Protein backbone atom coordinates (compact mmCIF):
# COMPACT_ATOMS: atom_id res chain seq x y z
CA UNK A 1 0.00 0.00 0.00
CA UNK A 2 2.89 2.50 0.21
CA UNK A 3 2.88 2.89 -3.87
CA UNK A 4 -0.83 3.17 -3.95
CA UNK A 5 -0.99 5.25 -1.19
CA UNK A 6 2.57 7.88 -1.47
CA UNK A 7 2.13 7.48 -5.69
CA UNK A 8 -1.23 9.37 -6.28
CA UNK A 9 -0.36 11.80 -3.48
CA UNK A 10 1.95 13.12 -1.22
CA UNK A 11 2.91 11.22 1.68
CA UNK A 12 4.71 13.15 4.61
CA UNK A 13 7.70 11.91 6.04
CA UNK A 14 4.60 11.02 9.17
CA UNK A 15 3.71 9.04 7.18
CA UNK A 16 6.55 7.27 5.71
CA UNK A 17 7.69 6.34 9.07
CA UNK A 18 5.07 4.06 9.14
CA UNK A 19 6.99 1.50 6.63
CA UNK A 20 10.16 1.50 8.64
CA UNK A 21 11.40 -1.53 10.70
CA UNK B 1 1.26 6.37 -12.52
CA UNK B 2 4.57 5.09 -13.26
CA UNK B 3 4.83 3.12 -10.01
CA UNK B 4 8.32 1.45 -11.18
CA UNK B 5 9.82 5.07 -11.48
CA UNK B 6 7.46 6.32 -8.44
CA UNK B 7 9.36 3.09 -6.28
CA UNK B 8 12.72 4.54 -7.21
CA UNK B 9 12.00 8.17 -5.02
CA UNK B 10 9.82 6.02 -2.50
CA UNK B 11 13.41 4.04 -1.55
CA UNK B 12 15.26 6.88 -1.65
CA UNK B 13 12.54 8.80 1.14
CA UNK B 14 12.09 5.49 3.38
CA UNK B 15 16.42 5.51 3.37
CA UNK B 16 16.22 9.09 4.84
CA UNK B 17 13.12 8.57 7.35
CA UNK B 18 14.34 5.32 8.64
CA UNK B 19 17.67 5.71 9.12
CA UNK B 20 19.57 2.92 11.28
CA UNK B 21 15.61 0.95 11.44
CA UNK B 22 16.12 0.12 7.71
CA UNK B 23 13.13 -1.17 6.06
CA UNK B 24 11.67 -4.12 3.66
CA UNK B 25 10.52 -3.30 0.48
CA UNK B 26 7.94 -5.16 -1.17
CA UNK B 27 6.36 -3.83 -4.39
CA UNK B 28 2.56 -5.11 -3.80
ZN1 LIG C 1 12.19 10.48 -10.71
Amino acid sequence: GIVEQCCTSICSLYQLENYCN
Amino acid sequence: VNQHLCGSHLVEALYLVCGERGFFYTPK
